[PDB]
DNA sequence: CGTCGCGACTCAGCGACTCTTAATCGAAGGTTAACACGATGTTTCCCGCCTGTCAAGGGGCTAAGGGC
DNA sequence: GCCCTTAGCCCCTTGACAGGCGGGAAACATCGTGTTAACCTTCGATTAAGAGTCGCTGAGTCGCGACG
């Protein structure tokens, strides 16, 4: 581990060809910039989830969304989402398991079978 | 024609400017230069220049928006401040200049 | 398929023929183009083809949309 | 939103407000873990988290918290985008002078208190101490020895203090006040001679008014705290191989942090006074190199040997806002493929490879699959098109139906370089481009990658169909000549179809219809030599014309049937040989009289017709094609014998010139003329019918690829080769390319041709530079007003040399609104009204009678406040219709002027145009007379006769002769600056236009006059303010200032008058109102300082400003949308006025 | 090393580049050194040269 | 009745930004005093709280079959 | 055809784990300091074989007049 310790970071403005044009900084990729395709699957995963949740129970869909968070980013735990609906107990976990096993059929989970990859 | 052909709707973008990379190395895009942007500037195609160098390449917050819009079906876009202008104002702000937007 | 010289006689600016035509195509996206048949054409081409009957009507709607609120 | 970007001096308090944490350690990340340090160039709590909503130490990486800050790391959780916007600051232990203001052409730091930069640079480097608060010890004494510091201080040990360095210069700037200094300089500028001191007093007063008006304090050029660029701009991404790729700015900021830490440790340690000041000097040099790095000793990185770029070095070269960042954005949704001929395609349809259409129309394919219902989700669609399933190809042909794609050739010299085409999903992997359109592109098919672009928006997809379509780009913007004319093959086919010979089968065999000609040709009764009679409708008069039996030919009837039915056109145009010039005039007349739809359809038909009649003709080049003149050996022998008769006795230069000019330079056109005469003669076979015309002669006469010079070089004498200095070779070179050239003659040929080849690669760089200067000087020249209230216009006279006309007056005035009604000579009849468009009919009526120059409204006489007018630019060169508001007139003119480049040429063609546009003084500066009648002698013994005033070196006038204004003493090459100082502005404009036209005619590229008129107008945007009161500025100034300043002075009273000054295209950005337009292509270290200290705010009125800013361009569709936004704002204001 | 074919290797090995360290760069050349002198005859080819 | 005592004067001189427009392929080499506590992180398990199984039991609701 | 009786499904109550983020406690690899005293008290590149111009400086030549 001593060797291979980034001995000398090469300058990002170094030339790449026979001339001083198109330096290395213009050829480095981006491992953090969200590509537009990956954002497309994000928006559609927001649309494809709102459609699958529209078939569930209204209160059940609300508690399932609160379990993860579609509009609200505050991902609540089982008990936290439990207090918002009824007595915080295994009933919330039971309804969550029932909903999860609900949209696993070829009818509801049809457009999502090719979504998880 | 094989080693010279190229087509990349959206490839890996750069870091200093958040622009699509150049050349056929990794899904590059044909750089739209000052002398090649003047062709549309002299033309009445200002919406293209308001989307080819504003929302197409250098808008990390607008590129994904325009791609989602094109995928949805509506050919509408929006791009106020490109990443090129952002990095330019950040570099100018690095010196003793007071480059700062208003109204 | 439709040229600009055939439809620029009604809009002798060549830029209103673009913005108004794009607005007409966007309206066709929500239901429009009751003047000419599509003939298996896209929205911009059909808007340019039917621009001979909506020269002033398209500019007014675009101007109203440009206004805030 | 945002608008009106303004720059000024960065206050230390404002710099601290911009930053989020003071960096005190030159450590980017850790060697073990690749995480940002606590306080360094790469910080988490200072510039934001490195991951999207993932705080440090894995504490708030769930995204549930968005404004919560960490406890141990102190970094606030936020997406990675904030790491690129968050700035930083380095509070230096000692101040540092800005490199842009300290070391530059105008010493902005030296202009304060009137101290030269040579001493300001010494007082900053701690070499010569500066005195402050004097009270012996004169103010600004600039003493360095300790004698006056300590020995001279023995006067009581009271009131003795002085500083040195950046802190000293900052205190000096703080001491000087803007208002008092400006008031003191005002009285020092008026009521005095101001011979030499005025040159500095003007700049000092300008800087003081900029600092006072903008509100910037004078002591802000030196900055105690330096802002750091965000870490995302200078990245440290781990490259493949474990070797980090740190940006150039990272090393400079690390050096600056090291210098600051060393200075802080030295000050807290109480180091020696020579080391702390030396430490401050090192920190100052580091901060200088971190900003510009050019004014200093070019500090190189410790690892690499290349000169490290800085915040200024980035903006200067192409790798910053100039080319790489803002203007030349590497736009995605694009494609580059080698192009192939597309003759099976229409003129508005370009071939697109199937392997490229998928990668180009991926989002459009996804949308079509989602709307059609073929794919359930976007991920499933991407999985479908990624494998190139057979069901997606049917959707690709459906999505690409009316969606034009921008075809971008590698080099573009005008607006026709980007033409949108309705793509066709052709096989292979090459862009099937139309043959007629590639001539406008400048793209042959010998290998030319045409970058294809796809407009995403519904307006851009529609904007590429109304303006960027190939059918709308028939007439080139350079002049009124169609650029869709057949270049090589279609022109050859039409020439073969139009060549008529009296001997051929089927002589005078009258035919019924057009199909009868082809039916008889397929039966072998009538040939294609165009010598048979038939019927055809010419359609000359009003309404339909009867099918008159014309005495024309069958070959010219195949092209005549393709001509649209309309008066003023028909078979009368095809009666000629139908060469390239004639075929271009035919495509011009069909567009000049008929519409664009019929013009484009005729171009499409004639290309297919010419192609079908060229392949069936057999135009292959052969050995007997290039026929060497049989009367060539005898003439060569007689020439070489005449070259020896006078050489016996011998001056050697005279004999050589007689043997190279009159011997070889002369009679080389005689042999070429004899070859052309022997090639023009149609050989008649034994059966009374001519065998055939030579294919090379057909190519030379039709204008496809031949020419007289090329003919002589191929089969003629080949001329005489050149030399490195330009001299003509004296040795005999008698051999054509059809014959075998020996080693010496071919070596001379490759010695003379490599010069032209380098000119094609070296002078083209000058052409690109001139085009870049023109588009950035003419960017503001945008047509905004349809008709202005002006009546005066430039006079357009048909240029003539010798005894013939060089350019027809009807062509120079065509497409320009007249200022005054032109009166036909002889009889006082109004042939053209005063303020109406000059149509082609009006131009023909004007040229019908010989007339002098006609008063024509041009962009120069535009009285419009902003941009250019519509009734002055005249007719747009794209089509026959008049120019419409919103067109980038200046950009179009710049492209039209840059298009003749790469084939121009010192003062030959390209350098002369560059010298005239930049308005530089030639090598022989001419002096205008301005005197009327008699002229006296100048002063006594002053080395030259400057000027003689009589109110009532080499010389070309007398001492008592009556001299008239206009005749100036010079051996040639006058000066435009003197032309404006002495003669009017319209005269300078006419001179520049005539010079550019003469250059382009000597080279052969005809350019419209208005394209030079707009450039000349943009060069005249500055006017020297000679106002005696209310304004102390005498140098050049933008015209908007006299439009506003001269109007404000009248509301207080002294009359103000300003004479217009002409500056080069490169100097347009030096005094332009906008700084982004000037800081784009010009030097970025002077215009920014000229705009920073001046507080210049970019109103985004120009085109280059909105392009860099990213907003919509104020020209074209963007111009119309800006007009709609303005009218909507007016309507909203009217509505608000209704409800109080 | 242009090794597309045996001629490319030979022409690349027999390539006298006036640029690089110790000589004029691509911009430093100018229209003077980009010409062919008479002494180039027989020692350096005047036709085979890059077009860029 | 000359010049020189004493002043400007413009002339030279010296420094200095760019190299069209898309493109042919990705990384890229050195510099070599020794030791010591201390305060400072780094890394492992270990229980605390809590989360998640399935089961057991049961009842309560729903529904289906049989009898009058 | 309706009411009574019994079976199956759904739901509720407990629970014996299983381990699992995470601070603490501890064993162990960092990171900034010192400290030693045997001899040298100016190291070194790097343009400079094209080209249009911005910003400053300092020499030789003249007028205006005074004192012999
Ligand atoms: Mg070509
Ligand atoms: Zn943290
Ligand atoms: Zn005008």
């Amino acid at each position: 581990k001593v060797l291979k310790i980034a001995k000398e970071p090469i300058s990002l403005e170094t030339p790449i060809g026979d001339e001083e044009d198109s330096h290395l900084g213009d050829f480095i990729e981006d491992k953090n910039a969200i590509l537009p395709i990956d954002a497309a699957i994000q928006s559609n995963l927001r649309e494809t989830t709102t459609r699958v949740l529209a078939s569930l129970t209204p209160r059940e869909e609300r508690v399932l969304r609160m379990r993860f968070g579609i509009g609200m980013n505050t991902d609540h735990t089982l008990e936290e989402v439990g207090q918002q609906f009824s007595v915080t107990r295994e009933r919330i976990r039971q309804i969550e398991a029932k909903a999860l096993r609900k949209l696993k059929h070829p009818s509801r989970s049809r457009k999502l079978r090719s979504f998880l990859d | 024609v094989d080693d010279k052909i190229h087509a990349r709707s959206i490839g890996p973008y750069s870091l200093v400017t958040q622009q699509p990379l150049g050349g056929k190395a990794q899904f590059g895009g044909q750089r739209f230069g000052e002398m090649e942007v003047w062709a549309l500037e002299a033309y009445g195609a200002a919406y293209t220049l308001q989307e080819m160098l504003t929302v197409k390449s250098d808008d990390v917050a607008g590129r994904t928006k325009v791609y989602e819009s094109i995928v949805r079906g509506d050919d509408t876009f929006e791009a106020g401040i490109p990443e090129s202008f952002n990095v330019l104002v950040k570099e100018m702000r690095s010196l003793g200049l007071n480059v700062e937007l208003e109204n | 398929r439709v040229t600009v010289e055939d439809c620029v006689e009604k809009v002798p600016n060549r830029f209103a023929l673009v913005l108004l035509s794009a607005h007409r195509a966007r309206g066709i996206s929500a239901g429009a183009a009751l003047m000419v048949d599509r003939d298996n054409d896209k929205n911009p081409v059909v808007a340019l083809r039917e621009i001979a009957d909506d020269v002033i009507d398209h500019e007014g709607l675009k101007e109203h949309l440009i206004s805030t609120l | 939103t945002f608008d009106q970007i303004r720059i000024s001096l960065a206050s230390p308090e404002k710099i601290r407000s911009w930053s989020f944490g003071e960096i005190k350690k030159p450590e980017t990340i850790n060697y073990r873990t690749f995480k940002p340090e606590r306080d360094g160039l790469f910080c988490a709590r200072i510039f934001g988290p490195t991951k999207d909503y993932e705080c440090l130490c894995g504490k708030y990486k769930r995204m549930k918290y968005k404004g919560i800050i960490c406890e141990k790391c102190g970094v606030e959780v936020t997406l990675a985008r904030v790491r690129r916007e968050r700035m930083g600051h380095i509070e230096l232990a000692s101040p540092v002078a800005h490199i842009w203001f300290l070391k530059s052409l105008p010493s902005r730091i030296a202009m304060m208190l009137d101290m030269p930069l040579k001493d300001i640079e010494r007082v900053l480097y701690f070499e010569y101490y500066i005195v402050t608060e004097p009270g012996p010890l004169k103010q600004h004494q600039l003493l360095s020895e300790d004698d006056y510091m300590r020995a001279q201080e023995e006067y009581g040990d009271d009131s003795f203090t002085a500083e040195i360095g950046a802190e000293a210069i900052q205190n000096l700037l703080k001491a000087i006040d803007l208002e008092k200094e400006a008031e003191r300089l005002r009285e020092e500028l008026s009521g005095t001679v101001s011979d030499m001191k005025q040159k500095k007093f003007s700049k000092r007063l300008k800087i003081l008014e900029a600092f006072q008006e903008s509100g910037n304090r004078p002591e802000w050029m030196v900055l105690t705290v330096v802002p750091v660029i965000p870490p995302e701009l200078r990245p440290l991404v781990p490259l493949d191989g474990g070797r980090f790729a740190t940006s150039d700015l990272n090393d400079l900021y690390r050096r600056v942090i090291n210098r600051n830490n060393r200075l802080k440790r030295l000050i807290e340690l109480r180091a020696p006074d020579i080391i702390i000041r030396n430490e401050k000097r090192m920190l100052q040099e580091s901060v200088d190199a971190l900003f510009d790095n050019g004014r200093r000793g070019r500090v190189i990185t410790g690892a690499n040997k290349r000169p490290l770029k800085s915040l200024a070095d980035m903006l200067k070269g192409k790798q910053g806002r100039f080319r790489q960042n803002l203007l030349g954005k590497r736009v995605d949704y694009s494609g580059r493929s080698v192009i192939v001929v597309g003759p099976e395609l229409k003129l508005h349809e370009c071939g697109l490879p199937k392997k490229m259409a998928l990668e180009l129309f991926k989002p459009f394919i996804y949308a079509r699959l989602d709307a059609k219902g073929l794919s359930g989700t976007v991920k499933q669609s991407k999985r479908m098109v990624e494998r190139e399933q057979p069901q997606v190809w049917d959707i690709l042909e459906e999505v690409i139906r009316e969606h034009p794609v921008l075809l971008n050739r590698a080099p573009t010299l005008h607006r026709l370089g980007i033409q949108a085409f309705e793509p066709k999903l052709i096989e292979g992997k090459a862009i099937q481009l139309h043959p007629l359109v590639c001539a406008a592109f400048n793209a042959d098919f010998d290998g030319d990658q045409m970058a294809v672009h796809v407009p995403l928006s519904l307006e851009a997809q529609l904007e590429a169909r109304v303006l960027m379509m190939s059918t709308n780009n028939i007439l080139s913007p350079a002049n009124g000549r169609p650029i869709i004319v057949p270049s090589q093959d279609i022109v050859l086919g039409l020439y073969y179809l139009s060549v008529a010979r009296d001997g051929e089968p089927g002589e005078g065999k009258i035919f019924a219809d057009l199909g009868e000609i082809e039916a008889a040709m397929d039966a072998g009764v009538v040939s294609l030599h165009a010598k048979i009679k038939a019927r055809h409708t010419e359609m000359t008069p009003e309404g339909v014309l009867l099918r008159k039996v014309i005495d024309t030919t069958p070959g010219r009837m195949k092209i005549a049937a393709l001509l649209p039915h309309h008066p003023q056109i028909g078979h009368r145009l095809i009666e000629k040989a139908l060469t390239k010039k004639e075929i271009g005039n035919l495509i011009d007349i069909v567009y000049r009289h008929c519409g664009q739809k019929a013009t484009v359809i005729f171009a499409d038909k004639v290309m297919g017709l010419g192609f079908k009649e060229a392949a069936k003709a057999g135009i292959s080049f052969g050995k007997d094609d290039i026929i060497i003149p049989v009367r060539k050996t005898a003439i060569v022998e007689e020439t070489r014998k005449l070259a020896e008769e006078y050489e016996q006795q011998y001056i050697t230069k005279g004999e050589k010139y007689n043997k190279v000019v009159d011997a070889w330079a002369k009679a080389t056109d005689r042999v070429a003329d004899e070859m052309m005469a022997e090639l023009q003669m149609k050989h008649k076979d034994e059966n009374g019918r001519e065998k055939e015309i030579n294919a090379i002669y057909m190519m030379a006469h039709s204008g496809a690829r031949g020419s007289q010079a090329q003919m002589k070089q191929l089969g003629g004498m080949r001329g005489l080769m050149a030399k490195p200095s330009g001299e003509i070779i004296e040795t005999p070179i008698v051999s054509n390319f059809k014959e075998g050239l020996t080693v010496q003659e071919y070596f001379n040929s490759t010695h003379g041709a490599r010069k032209g080849l380098a000119d094609t690669a070296l002078k083209t760089a000058n052409s690109g530079y001139l085009t870049r200067r023109l588009v950035d000087v003419a960017q503001d020249c945008i047509i905004v007003e349809e008709d202005c209230g002006t009546t005066k216009g430039i006079t357009l006279r048909a240029v003539v040399e010798g005894g013939d006309v060089l350019v027809s007056l009807g062509s120079r005035v065509l497409g320009r609104f007249t200022a005054e009604d032109v009166k036909d000579p002889g009889t006082g009849e109004l042939v053209v009204p005063a303020d109406t468009y000059i149509d082609e009919n009006i131009a023909d009526a004007i040229e019908a009678a010989v007339v002098q120059s006609v008063k024509v409204r041009s962009v120069l006489t535009c009285e419009a406040k902003i941009g250019v007018c519509g009734a002055c630019y005249g007719r747009d060169l794209a089509r026959g219709t008049p120019v419409n508001i919103g067109e980038a007139v200046g950009v179009i003119a710049a492209q039209s002027i840059g298009e003749p480049g790469t084939q121009l040429t010192i003062t030959g063609g390209l350098p002369r145009v560059a010298e005239l546009f930049e308005a530089r003084r030639p090598k022989d500066c001419a002096v205008i007379a301005e005197m009327d009648g008699r002229v006296e002698f100048g002063k006594d013994y002053k080395n030259k006769r400057r000027i003689k005033i009589t109110p009532d070196k080499h010389i070309a006038v007398h001492d008592g002769d009556y001299i008239t204004k206009g005749e100036y003493i010079i051996d040639g090459n006058p000066d435009p600056h003197d032309i404006l100082r002495i003669l009017g502005v319209e005269a300078l404009a006419n001179f520049l236009v005539d010079e550019i036209q003469e250059v382009y005619r000597l080279q052969g590229v005809p350019i419209n006059d208005k394209h030079i008129e707009t450039i000349v107008r943009q060069m005249l945007q500055k006017v020297e303010i000679l106002e005696p009161g209310d304004t102390g500025l005498i140098k050049g100034d933008h015209l908007d200032k006299p439009e506003f300043d001269k109007e404000q002075e009248k509301a207080i009273a002294r009359p103000a008058v300003t004479q217009p000054v002409l500056l080069g295209i490169t100097k347009a950005s030096l005094q332009t109102k906008s700084f982004i337009s000037a800081a784009s292509f010009q030097e970025t270290t002077r215009v920014l300082t000229e705009a920073s200290v001046h507080g210049k705010t970019d109103t985004l009125e120009g085109l280059k400003e909105n392009v860099i800013v990213g907003r919509l361009i104020p020209a074209g569709t963007g111009s119309y949308l800006r007009s709609l936004q303005r009218v909507a704002a007016k309507r909203d204001e009217q509505l608000a006025q209704q409800r109080e | 090393m242009d090794q597309t074919n045996p001629l490319s290797e030979i022409t690349h090995k027999r390539r006298l580049s006036a640029l690089g360290p110790g000589g004029l760069t691509r911009e430093r050349a100018g229209f003077e050194v980009r010409d062919v002198h008479p002494t180039h005859y027989g020692r350096i080819c005047p036709i085979e040269t890059p077009e860029g």
